[PDB]
Formats: C-alpha cells, structure tokens, sequence
RNA sequence: GCGAGAGCUAACUUCCGUAGCCGAGAGGGAAACAACCCAGACCAUCAGCUAAGGUCCCUAAAUGAUCGCUCAGUGGUUAA
RNA sequence: GAUGUCGGCUCGUCGCAUCCUGGGGCUGAAGAAGGUCCCAAGGGUUGGGCUGUUCGCCCAUUAAAGCGGCACGCGAGCUG
RNA sequence: ACCGCUGAAAGCAUCUAAGCGGGAAGCCAGCCCCAAGAUGAGUUCUCCCACUGUUUAUCAGGUAAGACUCCCGGAAGACC
C-alpha cells in the first residue's frame, strides 16, 4: 500500500542506546503526485508519484501535457503505488514512522557476465590434481542419452545483477522530515544515488 | 468441374452453453465451425460460421466436475512443470473449459489453427450479447 | 468431397446422406449420384425435390 | 458420368471416351436421368420420357502422360507412356 | 487401524461397512478396526 | 418403509415446490426433498408415499418422512442436547452466548454458536446445547464434543451424559 | 496359429512337424506398426457396389431402432 | 567402416516400496520414550579415519545422517 | 489418511447411497521475480495533425510530434 520513492545516499554508524547499528540514509524527497488511476478509469486502483526534478527545456512535449494535467512540474521519474491515497503530494512526513518495519526495492548493482561459481555458487573443480577445467568451469550439464537434452533452466553464466531486489522488514531507525532524510536500518540494494522504492511491509510477522 | 468458392458471406449465429453437456454442445459448435451445412463445403479455407457462446460458467458435466476432469497442461522443460486442475477448479476460467475443448475437436494444423479464431466464448450472458454487434442467429443446441 | 456435401443439404432438410441415399436407391427411377451434390450446392430448388422424393419413397 | 451423359445443361461441346461412330454429325442420343427444361425438375424414369442429342464433334488424344511406378530397396523402376482416346460431342437434345 | 487385503469379521458385532468406495470393518472392539484401504 | 406422520397443530407445511417449506411456534423451518418423492397432507396427519419401490426410491423413502418429522417436533418442541464437562479443572463458562471450554490446555477453548443455535450452561461442569435445526445441534455439540474426546484411561473432557467409555486400564 | 521337445507350460528364446503370410506383396483396416484381419496393384476415369473394419468432432458414413446391464470412468494395464 | 569401461569429483533431476520434519488409526498406548500400519515427497538428509573402491567397518555429531531410476545419470565436463 | 452431524435402503445399527463439517511440511492462493510475440499482440495519461505530386515520372517527396547519427561520460556493459 503507502510508499515513496528516494535516492539511496550511503549508510554510516549510528548508536540507538548503546548499541551501534549500521543504517542506510535514503532521501525519499517529496513526491508529487501526478495521475490517480482508478477501478474505474483505468480498472485497477494506484497513484502516480513523481521524483526527481527535471528542466523544462529538456521534457518532451507530450510529457509536458500529462504533468501539466495536474499543474505539477515534470519530474524524470513517475512510479505507481497500488491502493495508496490522499490529496497533495506524497512525503515521509506522517508516511512512515521511527519503528516501523519496511520493505525497500531498489535495483541490485550490475555485475555483468558473470560465470557459475559467482552466479549461482557452484564450485568448480580442483587447482591441482590434474584439470583445465580449474576452479570454475561448471560441471556436465545433463545426463544421456535419456532427456538427450538439457534442462530449461539450468544454472550457468550469464548477466548477473542488474536486477530487481527487495529486502524485506526493516526497521526504521530515524526519520528527519523537512530533509526528506530517513534512515533504515541494515543495507538497501544498488548503487548510492540509485532509485530506491520503500513501503509498508508487504508481509511482515 | 466440381464447385468454386465464396466469401461475402460469415453467418453470426449464437449457441447458448447453459445446462448442456459440454461435449454436445462441443461438437456442434466444433461442426458449424469447421463447415455445418457448408456453403461450397469446400477444404482449401473455412466458411465454418463465427460461433458466439454465452453463459459457458453453466455448462454441463455428469459424474465428475470434480473427479476425473483434470485439465492437464505441462510448463517449460517438464522440471516439475506438471499442472492439473479439477474442471470445477475452472471457477476460475469456464471460457477455457469450452474453449480448450473445442480447439480439440478442430483441424490440428495452420488452417485449424486459424478456426479457433471464429469460435468467441463467454461465460456471461446478457453482458457478452454486447461484445456481439453483428447478425446473431442464435441456433441452439438441439 | 461430394458426399459430404451431398448431406450437408441432405441435413439441410431433416434427412442426411445416409438416408437419403438409399431413398433415391429405393426409386430406382433415381439414379444420379454422380454430380448429385453439385446439384445439391447450385440447384437447391431441385436438391430439395430429390430431397422429398427419397422420403416419398422411405416411410 | 460412366459414358453417354444424362443432366440438363444448354448444349456445350464436352469431351467423353470414344463413340464408336466416327466421322462428325453422328447424331448421338442419351436417355436422360436429370434435368430442367424450363426450370422443370424432372428426375429419373419420370425424365426418360425427355431425351437428349448431341452430335459427334471429333475424335481426340489426351495428354500424354507418364506412368511411372517405384519400389525402394529391391530396385524396381518402371516408365512407360500413356494418354486416353476420346470423342467431342456437341450437346443439343431435348 | 487395519489395512488388510483380506478383511472379514472377527467377532459378533463387526459390521461390514461399504462407505466411499471402500469396505470398511467396524466393531465395538477397535484391534477390529478393519479396512481394505 | 416408513409413514405414520404425526403432524401435531402449531406446525404448518407447504409441498410448494421442491421446497417443503414449514412454520411453526419455534418459528419457521425449510427442508428440501425430492420431487418424485411424493408426499402431502391426506386428511389430518401425513404421509410421503413413493413412486416405485426396492432401493433408489425406498432409500429417499426412509428419508424424507425422517426428515419432515424432526421439522415437525422442531417448531413444535425444539432440540437442545446435554453436554458433560468432565476430569479435573475441566470447566465451561461463557460470553454473551459463546460457550467457553477451559480442559487442560495452555490457553481456553472460545466457542461460538451458530446463526440460530444457543449455548445454555447449568453447573460449569455441565452442557446444553439448544436449538431449532435437529442437525446443526448435533451437527454443532459435535464441534464441542471435540475439542476434547474423552481419555481411554480416564474418559476427560467432552461426553453425552449416560456417555459409555470404559477405560482400558494402564499401569 | 495348431502339435511336441528343450526352457522356469520364461523370452520378438531354441529345435523339429504342419498351414498361412513377409522374404520377393503395393491397397483398406489394426493411432503409429513385415508377418494379425480383409485383400493379390495391365494402363486411364472428379463414375458405381462391397471386404475387413466402421458411421458424436478431429476424417468418409445412423449421437440409428428395441429390450436389458454397469456408475465404475468400469470402458481405457493381473491374480490368490 | 568403434554405443569409451569401474570409482571419484561437478552438475543435477525424477520415482516412492519415506531416513527427518507434517497429519492420522491401533498398541500389549499411564506421562516421557517407542512400536506398527495409513496419508504424505515441500524442503532437508554433516564432517572425518581405513580402502581405487562401489560397499562396509569405525570416530565425532545430527531432526535425519532414506532406498532407487536417469546409457549401473554425467570423460566432445575434469580426474585416471 | 483419519474423525464426525442429520440419516434410509436392512421398523435397530451405519462418516452415506440425498446432504453437510473438521482435517497435513503436501495442492491452489498468498510472498519475491519475469510477463501481451498472452499474433486472442490488452488498458491509461499526454503530444503531432490532416500536407505535396496534370489520366506523361501510378507513389514516393517536404515535414509535425518524436527520435536516431555523432561527441563527452557512467555506479550500464563482451558487442549491441
Ligand atoms: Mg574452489
Ligand atoms: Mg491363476
Ligand atoms: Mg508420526
Ligand atoms: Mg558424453
Ligand atoms: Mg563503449
């Protein structure tokens, strides 16, 4: 349900008590809101929230047409958010809560082509007692034969990373509206200065 | 020597599912589809009737709409890739029940494939009757 | 190709090939069968006439 | 049909197996088993009162065609040429 | 519970069930408890 | 077979349809049958005659009038069953009509009647379920009588008064 | 297949007797399929009657008629 | 006119006649701990010493340290 | 699997043939991720707009909205 979306910005130390506790400062700027989808104009309920700023000499002409549909100033990045509400923009302010737990989705760093043993773990072979099939190298890849084939699927090298990732219930150490700042407790995925979605817990205990 | 063919021609007739066994229905359907009284009966192409079905969600079946009327239908490479649904489990989707019934019934290669086309489901009733601008001879089972 | 539209006028009326077939037998008078079904595809006026004819000589 | 033709029709020149009698004008006539003369159906027995005339048009050669048969493996390969004879008659009759 | 493949009675009181599909035994005394599935 | 249909008064039935509808002082009761079967009022008290007779038929026969009858001492008179709270710090209590269990377990069993069913409790020791529909009372002390079976060695919890359940003796 | 031995009255097992087909045999049927079933291809034909097998739809033809049987999906993998 | 052979390693995947977790009937089931049969394969099923071993024996643990199939799975993947 | 309520055929008994309820790490939904080449190619919001070319060059040609090319880089990347 409610959410907003940020700018990771980096994670630092920080003792609540006296207990150190490594946190992810997230800049969940303001975001506008700039198109209400509903069960009955689109079929489905969400809202359309806006980001980062973008220069006016550089937004497309029918871009402009939709922002201006609701007076808002385009933004570069829209997003929607399905069963959320309220009127204005959407801000932390009220949104989130110190304590609550969350679920932020960003997208993971890109790692490129990467073989099996980084992809998927693996193994790979010795280093010694004889090879060319030296650490990784994966091993056989099917069977005979039988299912003369190989199986959908299979594990093996490829892009990695560069995905879409969700760590879920984390604790919100602090939050410092009026900077749009927040911090979440433990370590949100991608790049600083990536894109980065927190909400409620989808399912939390 | 033997007869030519037409066109200008796409009878729109409309069965009706509701309390019938699905398999009779099946067949007729299947049959003005893949050519009833055909017009030059001719192979080369179909001149099958476009079939328009309502209701669907009320057709018919006997000992088992829960028992053996397991829809099977088996994923990408078989790794586990084995569904079966139970026919009543097809409160989900009745359209398919008939649908995926009839295909069954039609020419399995291009042409047949093609045939799926004409044939149009719906599990409604007056609602679908709207999704139906043109002719609507609605020729019910027997 | 020729019976099966040969019947699907046949049906076309409340009868069939199969029935129908043997009616036109049972009048020996009757005795086309070959182009029978063009009769059947272009001429309905007549297709009907051979059409009763048979059940005129069935039941 | 199965020779000598039948139908209704309106007088065309069709091609059928040999006649047996040659030359042209031959007047030919075949019972009958169908037909609409003014849209009057009339079929068998019923129609053999009509009749039909049709005059020898000519006599004719198919077009060749080849005979070839064919067996794998125990070698077996067979050409051999082949056309069917006929006779050109110009419907007419009643 | 007993699956065997041969059930039948084993005292004065074992009746003979016929529920879903199945032959079932039941008796005042469960050790009796039979059935063929 | 089976006929003899003792129809006392308050009662009311109504062979309109499929639905044998019925009212009475307990209040208005439903109970579907058959068609074929047959059955009205002939007379004063009742009767649900049937079409042929061996199995298929006589199996719904030995069915419907059953059925009527309890609808009959339903609105006449209406059920309620006796339950028997049994052993040690065993107990029932209750919420506006919610039974409550308490029998042994970490935490206390809330049970809830029906939409047309009510609990009734004499001695904290004792049951009483109390309804209309013959069924759902049973069909319902059941649930009670489950939440603890009795013990093969010292029949605890849940049971029917003159309820038999010898112990098979341990140790 | 039928009659025997050999073999666990096992084997698309082995060895003989005897009939048929494949081998040197196309065609229809048995989903597919040497030998099973119906049948032995001189060539042509948008002609006709049948065999075995079949006549809900995928393919040709009665979702035929009458009196029954089983509710198992038996039908559409065996026994004490 | 070549279908590379034992074991290991790597990679898996499937059956169930289930090793462990889950649900049950009976027990000669007091409770705790078991036995046994029924249902159930989601996931899981350790590390070493000896031997090429597969197996098995043993150490130390474990909820458990399942049994089989895939050309006794996998050498145009390695070992040898 | 297993346990039950109402209950005949067997005026009793019965988890059953009418009917109804509970009930597993399993099935379906749920969680995270992909997803209309879901050729049955879906929905929504916004932008550009109705040009030119004589039966001799029958259609492409100026263009709008928009984008590509190219340059400089990147927490994106084998190349794209
Ligand atoms: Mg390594
Ligand atoms: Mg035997
Ligand atoms: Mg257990
Ligand atoms: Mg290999
Ligand atoms: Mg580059």
């Amino acid at each position: 349900m409610k959410g907003i979306l940020g700018t990771k910005i980096g994670m630092t130390q920080i003792w609540k008590n006296d207990r150190a506790i490594p946190v992810t400062v997230v800049l969940a700027g303001p975001c506008p809101i700039v198109q209400r989808k509903t069960a009955q104009t689109d079929g489905y309920e969400a809202v359309q929230i806006g980001y980062a700023p973008k220069a006016e000499r550089k937004v497309n002409k029918p871009m402009q047409g939709h922002f201006a549909k609701a007076g808002v100033a385009p933004t570069r990045i829209l997003r929607e958010f399905r069963g959320f509400a309220p009127d204005g923009d959407s801000v932390n302010v009220d949104i989130f809560a110190e304590g609550e737990k969350i679920d932020a989705t960003g997208t993971s760093k890109g790692k490129g082509t990467q073989g099996v043993m980084k992809r998927w773990n693996f193994a790979g072979g010795p280093a010694s007692h004889g090879s060319k099939k030296w650490h990784r190298r994966p091993g056989s890849i099917g069977q005979r034969k039988t299912p003369g084939r190989v199986y959908k699927g299979k594990r093996m090298a490829g892009h990695m990373g560069m995905e879409r990732v969700t760590v879920q219930n984390l604790e919100v150490v602090e939050i410092r509206a009026g900077e749009n700042l927040i911090l979440v407790k433990g370590a949100i995925p991608g790049a600083n200065g990536g894109l980065v979605v927190l909400r409620s817990a989808a399912k939390a205990s | 020597k033997t007869y030519i063919p037409k066109n200008d021609e796409q009878n729109w007739v409309v069965v009706d599912a509701s309390g019938v066994p699905l398999g009779r229905l099946a067949t007729l359907i299947a049959s003005r589809i893949r050519g009833k009284h055909r017009p030059d009966f001719t192979p080369n192409m179909i001149q099958g009737d476009f079939v328009v079905v309502i209701n669907a969600a009320q057709v018919a079946l006997t000992g088992k709409k829960l028992d053996d009327k397991v829809y099977t239908r088996y994923t990408g490479y078989q790794g586990g890739l084995k569904t079966e649904t139970a026919r009543e489990a097809l409160s989900k989707h009745p359209e398919r029940v008939i649908e995926h019934a009839v295909f069954g019934m039609l020419p399995k290669g291009r042409q047949g494939r093609a045939m799926h086309t004409r044939l149009k489901v719906y599990a409604g009733e007056t609602h679908p009757h709207s999704a139906q601008k043109p002719q609507v001879l609605k020729t019910q089972p027997l | 190709l020729w019976i099966q539209r040969i019947n699907a006028g046949a049906r076309l009326h409340g009868m069939n090939y199969s029935t129908f077939i043997n009616g036109l037998k049972r009048a020996n008078i009757d005795l086309n069968r070959k182009v029978l079904a063009d009769i059947a595809a272009r001429e309905p006026e007549a297709f009907k006439a051979l059409v009763d004819a048979s059940r005129n000589a069935r039941q | 049909i199965q020779t000598g033709g039948k139908q209704y029709r309106v007088s065309e020149g069709d091609v059928i197996r040999v006649e047996s009698l040659q030359g042209e004008a031959g007047d030919k006539v075949e019972l009958k088993a169908l037909f609409v003369g003014g849209e009057q159906t009339v079929f068998g027995e019923d129609a053999g009162k009509y009749t039909v005339q049709a005059e020898v048009v000519e006599h004719g050669r198919g077009k060749k065609i080849y005979i070839r048969k064919y067996k794998s493996g125990v070698q077996y390969r067979r050409r051999t040429g082949h056309r069917q004879n006929f006779t050109a008659i110009k419907i007419l009759g009643i | 519970m007993k699956v065997r493949s041969s059930v039948k009675k084993m005292c004065d009181n074992c009746k003979v069930v016929r529920r879903h599909g199945r032959v079932l035994v039941i008796c005042s005394n469960v050790k009796h408890k039979q059935r063929q599935g | 077979g089976k006929q003899p249909i003792a129809v006392p008064s308050g009662v009311t039935v109504n062979a309109q349809d499929g639905v044998f509808k019925v009212k009475g002082p307990k209040g208005e009761l439903t109970v579907p049958y058959n068609t074929e079967l047959t059955v009205r009022q002939d007379g004063d008290q009742l009767l649900v005659e049937r079409p042929s007779d061996a199995q298929k038929h006589r199996a719904l026969h030995g069915l419907t009038r059953t059925l009527v009858a309890n609808a009959v001492k339903g609105v006449s008179d209406g059920y309620t069953i006796n339950l028997e709270l049994r052993g040690v710090g065993f107990r029932a209590k209750l919420t506006g009509k919610a039974l409550e269990m308490n029998i042994g377990y970490s935490h206390p069993v809330i049970i809830e009647p029906p939409a047309g069913v009510t609990f009734a409790v004499p001695e904290p020791t004792r049951i009483d379920v109390s309804g209309i529909d013959k069924q759902l009372v049973g069909q319902v002390a059941a649930n009670v009588r489950k939440v603890r079976k009795p013990d093969a060695y010292h029949g605890k919890g849940v049971r029917f008064v003159g309820e038999q359940i010898a112990l098979k003796a341990g140790k």
